[PDB]
């Protein structure tokens, strides 16, 4: 028996990266998993490196980031790499979740990897929010202020919890130092959950774009998906290069290059672009607590996809109506993103509410209805 | 959803003259646009099989039907990875799109649903 | 469609010079070039990236 | 639900004969020109509506909303803005 | 002398003439309205910022490239 | 050309040695080549072009 | 929001550094430092720039040491623990005009002139915003604008009322290279200088990016060949089915 | 006079209001007030207007003594606060917030 | 042998972790201990001095050294946890030894 199968440690690696049996028809949207792993590795390497030069004290934090930009050899690269990869991490995670929703990766027997995935998504959001605060520019401070004040909505204890998070009566030094520590930690927690969702998936194997079993026709993970993953790695690195080297601040907010000033409030306080859809959902609800619940529910509602999708068929490749509905859902999610960064003005107020209603009605009404109807059309249609 | 549910609902529609007059033509166009026939699948090939019920139904297929199903799945997988469509004899014609599996899954489910009912019986 | 000894048509894809050393060598030239740029790229990446840990400009002043 | 090599959990297969050639014996880019033009056009044509319909609708929606918003905050839009608040 | 002065004047009289005249007419209206009494105790005081922006935006579009070419 | 295969490619030890030696050569020459290219497209702009005044 | 509240958005000027392969014009940078030194430095600090940063960008080592040595900086206390001053060294940061915020605001009718080390990154528009703002003071505010006292009208500044007066006028600087010091020339130079101050790695970054683009492009091309090569057995696979 | 005390970084306006100033504030009918409150609700001591000196609109600091109701005027968007520090005119929705303050002595307050 | 050998690496990581953590206090022993222990690397022939300056991020133990040890001291315990888990996984093939040194396959307990 070959060593890679005999030795227990090697065999675990073997089972995931080499002999792992994959469907032979995975398309390029199955490559986001590995890109996300690459982002996670880049973030660990660049993040740990920035941590060697960054100072968490509020009196020095912003200046330590300037020191990294200006004094540390290749500091500019490591800083921009870390900051831009945070954006690419969310592009890839949305793409990965999009793939999973379109191809019904959330259906049995893959509910568990899907559900763990929803938690990974929450941890990524928390990680990226805390990391943003560490710069301690104007957006860092004001974003932390506004987002941490949402916890004030929790009844009875809310105020007390906010003061507890801050370690203080406003966002300041204690908050910054604690976010540094947690921002360092959270990516390792995220890596553990990412590994768990893979282990959960390994019982069923990957889904495939046809939504049928692949048990009939498997291909080793290496060399076929190894070399297919290289193509997107190099395509990703090209996109990474164009941002990091040629336009490092295209995805950034200029206000974050002004040191935090609790007196001056910036013109518009918006989150980083990848949180904007959730921010639009929050604004849609007039009630403070309502808004917060809706915002959390917009993420947690993904957990009900396994239930509300009533289709007898896995995924959308063969379902014209579901594909149209999915197209509208995705474009609405992008509109929410856009409305997250406009000013609270007519007519965007009403529009934001309509998009929020469309967002929720996809899970609660349209997907259950459309999936039921298509079941019937397939049966009657093929008689 | 259960295949039983889908089949019962479809039968309610096919009964109602009005309903069938408007639904049957829609469903036929839906199936044409669905495009599974272009990969040489029959409709029933697409039903989710990773449940205990469906595994049981597949085990009950006659060997011939079972071997042919495996071929259609392999062939379709190959078309998928090649980004080609079926041509000629590989395209499923409407007359070949037979519900070979529906009888088996309906029997499996009938027993499973009777089992659930009878597990809840109360002597009167 | 029936005989399994009648190999399907592969003429659209078969290289006439498939067993020549020239043929293998060419594919290894592509693999080797890819290895060469990966090595040069890795060296550049490692060298530039780790240099962050050498004395910064303020320390050297 | 999935096994491993040798007991993958396929229904029994019998009577499918599978043929292929060595990577060294094949032209890796055979018929690439035909595929890049005709195959890509076919695949794109078949998916076009599912992209164009939602994109065009939501872009139109955004366009209308952004144009109204811009107009409300002009001199000309003062009265309509006063009513809208 | 400053090249911008000449280029801005040329672009106002030429390709941005419509906007020049809009701004001018605006100014005339507002100055006349300020001249009138009980202007200070009015609700809405009209400005000319919008027209000014349209003009400047136009001038900049027709000038930016020309100006940097002569520096 | 069999000769070339036999010497540089057949043994993986030799192939990897060849790749690394090629990477060394590439890395040094590419550096020099880009330096010259960069100086030509940015002629009269860089410090090295104005330094002579001082 | 009203256009006024946003500020007029600055034109896109063709800066020498715009362009994937373009460096800063270092001659312009040097001129721009001289504008900073003779005009802006009266009110604005450049605290993140050290004398050493100018060396081999705008000035030789000797010129920059001369600039440093003209100033006095706080030394370590003497042996009786009394404060002392020393002459500047290249490692010293360019010193600010005011000792604190309060002194800065008192000298500027309450407005605080920001540090300019990052201002090109810290405003939408960058160089273009700085150029537009410095050159964009109209002779007269558009009729109907009410300026707060000590404010000046400038359409590029959000809200329109800026605490900084027009400061560049033809010939406030005498450039040492004989370039005519027109308002536009000085604004272009100082805007270039400040852009450099905000991102001093700019030139090196773009060169390394060129190398990266080339290597990564070639690797992408080769990875496509290699993928296709390795996958051809699977793509080319053919079946014969004889139902049993 | 109106002082500015930093408290949690945020500025605190402390005005030593005169008798006639108190009177001027106690005039306005509560009915016509975006944020309806009387001075009695705001201050615990009529001679000590203690407010968080940040404008309720966006968050500039109002210039005191200026205004149109001669209290505080935010220069940013032109919102006018009173001698009670109530909003009277302009975009600002609320009256200038009151911190939690106590008179330990009659000559010292803690905030 | 494998759980044992991975264990020897865990032991080295523990030493490094604990050494770096001690430096973080930046008391006298922190600094002088870092100085003398990092100077041992100066012994490595040819490159030794260069490696020490590289570790320190400077020409002596100071701020750069302290900040990098913070980052690594934070990290190293997670690496240590992974190796601790690996040595357990390696052990699980043979099961724990026992004080008699005989097989326990005959008599097991949950
Ligand atoms: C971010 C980091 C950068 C790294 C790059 C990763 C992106 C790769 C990826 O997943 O997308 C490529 C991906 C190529 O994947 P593939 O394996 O050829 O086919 C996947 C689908 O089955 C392809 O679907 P298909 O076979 O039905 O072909 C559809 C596709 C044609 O697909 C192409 O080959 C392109 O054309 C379109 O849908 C275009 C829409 C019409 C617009 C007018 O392109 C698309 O599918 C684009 C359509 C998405 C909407
Ligand atoms: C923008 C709108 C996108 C709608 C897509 C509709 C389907 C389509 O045409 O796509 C091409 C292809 C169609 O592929 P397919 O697998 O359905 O069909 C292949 C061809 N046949 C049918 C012959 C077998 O779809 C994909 O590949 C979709 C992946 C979805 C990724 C979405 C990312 C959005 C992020 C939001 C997160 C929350
Ligand atoms: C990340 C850093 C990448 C380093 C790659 C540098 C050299 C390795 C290489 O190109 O591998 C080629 C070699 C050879 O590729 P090969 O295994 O396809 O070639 C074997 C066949 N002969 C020897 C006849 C040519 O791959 C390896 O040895 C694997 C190491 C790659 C990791
Ligand atoms: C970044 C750089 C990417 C990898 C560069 C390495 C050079 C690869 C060239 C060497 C090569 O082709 O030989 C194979 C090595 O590939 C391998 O063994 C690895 C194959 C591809 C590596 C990448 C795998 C997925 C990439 C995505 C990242 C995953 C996410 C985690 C961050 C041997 O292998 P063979 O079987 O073809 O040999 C056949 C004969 N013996
Ligand atoms: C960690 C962050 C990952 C992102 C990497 C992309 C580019 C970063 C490299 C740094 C850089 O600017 O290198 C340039 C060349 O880029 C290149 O050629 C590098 C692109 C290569 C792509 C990735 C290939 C492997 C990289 C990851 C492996 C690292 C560990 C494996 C041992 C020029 O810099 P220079 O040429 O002046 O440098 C001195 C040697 N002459
Ligand atoms: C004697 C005073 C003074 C001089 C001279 C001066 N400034 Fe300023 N500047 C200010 C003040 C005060 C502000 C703050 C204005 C405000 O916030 O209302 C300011 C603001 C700025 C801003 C930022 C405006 C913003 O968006 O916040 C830039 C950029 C600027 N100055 C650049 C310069 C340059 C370049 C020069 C000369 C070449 C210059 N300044 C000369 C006083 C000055
Ligand atoms: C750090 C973030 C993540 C990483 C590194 C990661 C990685 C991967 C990898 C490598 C795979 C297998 C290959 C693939 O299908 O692409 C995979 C599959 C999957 N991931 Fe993720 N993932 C991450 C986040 C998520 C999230 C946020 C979700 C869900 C909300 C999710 C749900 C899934 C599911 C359901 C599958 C099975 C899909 C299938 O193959 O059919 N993952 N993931
Ligand atoms: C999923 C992984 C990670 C994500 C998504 C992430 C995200 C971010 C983001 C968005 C920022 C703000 C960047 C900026 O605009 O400057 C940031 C900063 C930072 N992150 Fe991370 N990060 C990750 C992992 C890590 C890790 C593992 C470390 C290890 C310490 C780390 C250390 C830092 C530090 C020190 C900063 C502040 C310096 C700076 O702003 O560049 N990060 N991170
Ligand atoms: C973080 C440090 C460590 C942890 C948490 C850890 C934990 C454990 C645990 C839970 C076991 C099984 C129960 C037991 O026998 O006590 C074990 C067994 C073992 N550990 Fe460790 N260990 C650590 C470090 C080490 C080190 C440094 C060595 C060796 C140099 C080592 C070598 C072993 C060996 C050989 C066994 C198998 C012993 C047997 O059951 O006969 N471990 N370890
Ligand atoms: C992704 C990075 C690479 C490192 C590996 C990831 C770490 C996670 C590994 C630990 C989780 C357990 O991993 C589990 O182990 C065993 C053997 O290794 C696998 O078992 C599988 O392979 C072996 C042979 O290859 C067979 O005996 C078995 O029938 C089959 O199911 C499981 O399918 C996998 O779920
Ligand atoms: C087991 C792995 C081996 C150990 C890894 C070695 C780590 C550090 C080695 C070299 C780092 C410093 O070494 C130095 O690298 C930088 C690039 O980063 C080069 O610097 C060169 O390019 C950079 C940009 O690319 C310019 O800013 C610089 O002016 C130029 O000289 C130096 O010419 C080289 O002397
Ligand atoms: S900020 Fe106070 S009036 Fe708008």
């Amino acid at each position: 028996m070959a060593l890679r199968k005999k030795n227990s440690l090697l065999n675990m690696a073997n089972s995931y990266v080499l002999d792992s049996p994959q469907p032979s028809n995975l398309n390029y949207f199955w490559n986001f998993g590995s890109l996300l792993a690459l982002c996670l590795v880049i973030q660990l390497a660049t993040g740990i490196t920035l941590a060697m030069h960054y100072t968490s004290h509020a009196s020095l934090a912003f200046d330590s980031v300037e020191h990294i930009m200006r004094d540390v050899n290749f500091g500019w690269f490591i800083r921009y790499a870390h900051a831009n990869t945070a954006s690419f991490f969310f592009i890839c995670i949305y793409a990965h979740m999009g793939r999973n929703i379109y191809y019904g990766s959330y259906k049995t027997p893959r509910v568990l990897p899907w559900s763990i995935g929803v938690i990974i998504f929450l941890l990524l959001i928390i990680t990226a929010f805390m990391g943003y605060v560490l710069v301690f520019g104007q957006m860092s401070l004001w974003g932390a202020t506004v987002i941490c004040n949402l916890v004030s909505a929790i009844p009875w204890l809310g105020e007390d919890i906010v003061h507890f998070l801050w370690g203080g009566f406003s966002v300041g030094n204690p908050t910054l130092q604690r976010f540094f520590a947690l921002h360092y930690l959270m990516p390792f927690v995220l890596a553990v959950f990412a590994l768990l969702h893979l282990i959960a998936l390994h019982t069923a194997g990957s889904s495939n774009p046809l939504g049928i079993t692949s048990n009939v026709d498997k291909l080793s993970m290496h060399p076929y998906y190894s070399f297919k993953d290289l193509i997107t790695v190099f395509a990703f690195l090209l996109m990474f290069t164009l941002f990091v080297f040629f336009s490092p601040d295209k995805l950034g907010h200029p206000d974050n290059y002004i040191p935090a000033n609790p007196m001056v409030t910036p013109a518009s306080i918006v989150p980083e672009w990848y949180l904007l859809p959730f921010y639009a959902i929050l604004r849609a609800i007039p009630d403070k607590l309502g808004g917060v619940i809706a915002m959390v529910a917009a993420i947690l509602i993904l957990l009900i996809l396994p239930i509300v999708d009533r289709s007898i068929i896995r995924g959308n490749a063969f379902k014209p109506i579901s594909k149209l509905l999915f197209g509208f859902f995705i474009c609405n999610f992008l509109l929410l993103g856009v409305l997250g960064q406009v000013h609270i003005e007519p007519p965007f107020i009403v529009l934001g509410q309509i998009c929020t209603i469309f967002y929720f009605s996809y899970f609660l009404i349209l997907l259950p209805m459309v999936s039921t109807i298509e079941n019937i059309f397939f049966y009657i249609g093929s008689l | 959803a259960s295949i039983t549910s889908v089949v019962k609902t479809s039968e309610l529609i096919l009964k109602s003259p009005l309903l069938s007059k408007i639904v049957v033509p829609l469903a036929k166009t839906y199936v044409k646009f669905s495009g599974y026939r272009q990969l040489g699948f029959k409709m029933n090939d697409l039903i989710i099989e990773e449940t205990p019920n469906m595994q049981l139904a597949l085990r009950r297929l006659p060997p011939t039907e079972s071997y042919d199903r495996v071929y259609r799945l392999i062939r379709a997988t190959q078309f998928s990875l090649s980004h080609k469509l079926a041509t000629g004899n590989d395209i499923t014609k409407p007359e070949e799109d037979d519900h070979y599996l529906i009888p088996y899954i309906l029997d499996v489910e009938a027993e499973a649903f009777e089992k659930d009912a009878l597990d809840n019986l109360e002597v009167v | 469609g029936k005989s399994t000894y009648k190999i399907p048509d592969f003429t659209p894809y078969l290289k006439k010079d498939r067993n020549t050393d020239a043929n293998r060598l060419f594919s290894y030239f592509m693999i080797g070039s890819f290895g060469m740029l990966s090595a040069a790229g890795a060296k550049a990446t490692v060298q530039d990236f780790l240099s962050n840990m050498s004395a910064s400009a303020d320390v050297l002043a | 639900y999935m096994g491993w090599w040798g007991h993958m959990g396929s229904p029994p297969q019998k009577g499918i004969a599978g043929y292929t050639i060595s990577p060294f014996a094949a032209r890796p880019f055979a018929g690439v020109v035909h595929a890049a033009i005709f195959n890509t056009f076919r695949r794109t044509k078949n998916q076009a509506l599912f992209v164009i319909l939602p994109v065009s609708f939501f872009y139109y929606v955004w366009t209308q909303a952004s144009e109204k918003n811009e107009w409300l905050y002009t001199k000309a839009g003062r009265h309509e803005l006063a009513k809208a608040l | 002398p400053d090249p911008a002065i000449a280029l801005h004047e040329a672009a106002a009289e030429g390709p941005c003439h419509d906007f020049k005249h809009h701004f001018d007419e605006c100014v005339e209206r507002v100055t006349k309205a300020q001249e009138a009494e009980d202007y200070d105790h009015a609700e809405y005081k009209e400005d000319c910022v919008e027209e000014f922006f349209h003009l400047q935006h136009c001038i900049n579009d027709n000038t930016a490239d020309k100006l940097f070419r002569v520096l | 050309a069999t000769t070339f295969y036999n010497v540089f490619v057949k043994r993986n030890s030799a192939f990897v040695a060849t790749i690394l030696a090629s990477a060394f050569v590439f890395d040094m020459t590419f550096e020099t080549a880009i330096d010259n290219f960069w100086d030509r497209i940015n002629a009269g702009k860089q410090w090295k072009d104005i330094r002579h005044k001082y | 929001m009203t256009a006024a509240e946003h500020g007029l958005h600055p034109a896109e000027y063709p800066w020498p550094q715009n362009g994937m392969l373009s460096t800063f014009d270092h001659a312009s940078l040097r001129r721009g430092y001289q504008v900073y030194k003779e005009v802006c430095a009266a009110c604005h600090s450049l605290d993140r720039i050290a004398w050493r940063n100018l060396v081999g960008v705008t000035h030789t080592t000797d010129e920059a040491k001369a600039f440093a040595e003209e100033l006095e900086y706080d030394d370590e206390p003497d042996d009786e623990g009394n404060p002392r001053k020393r002459p500047g060294k290249l490692a010293d940061y360019i010193p600010g005009p005011y000792p604190n915020e309060q002194a800065a605001r008192a000298a500027n009718q309450g407005a605080l002139p920001p540090d300019l080390s990052l201002i090109a990154k810290a405003r939408h528009g960058g160089a273009d915003y700085i150029f537009a703002l410095l050159t964009g003071y109209p002779d007269e505010p558009p009729a109907g604008v009410v300026l707060a006292p000590g404010m000046n009208y400038n359409p590029y500044f959000p809200g329109g009322g800026i605490g900084m007066a027009r400061t560049l006028f033809d010939g406030v600087v005498e450039y040492e290279d004989g370039t005519p010091a027109t308002t536009s020339q000085m604004a272009k130079d100082v805007a270039a200088f400040l852009t450099w101050a905000a991102e001093p790695e700019h030139d090196e970054r773009k060169k390394l990016g060129l190398k990266a683009i080339i290597v990564i492009s070639a690797m992408l091309g080769l990875s496509v060949y290699i993928k296709k090569f390795k996958w051809s057995p699977i793509k080319n696979r053919k079946f014969i089915y004889n139902p049993p | 006079k109106n002082v500015i005390i930093k408290w949690r970084g945020k500025p605190i306006f402390i005005r030593h209001r005169t008798s006639e100033e108190i009177e001027e504030a106690n005039e306005v009918n509560v009915a016509t007030l975006r944020d309806p409150q009387t001075d009695d609700e705001r201050v615990q001591k009529p001679e000590w207007l203690v407010m968080i000196g940040v404008c309720t609109h966006l968050g500039c600091v109002p210039i005191g003594e200026a205004g149109d109701f001669g209290g505080w005027f935010c220069p940013c968007h032109g919102s006018h606060y009173d001698i009670s520090g109530r909003i009277r005119r302009g975009p600002a929705p609320l009256n200038l917030e009151i911190p939690e303050y106590d008179f330990a002595d009659a000559e010292t307050l803690v905030i």
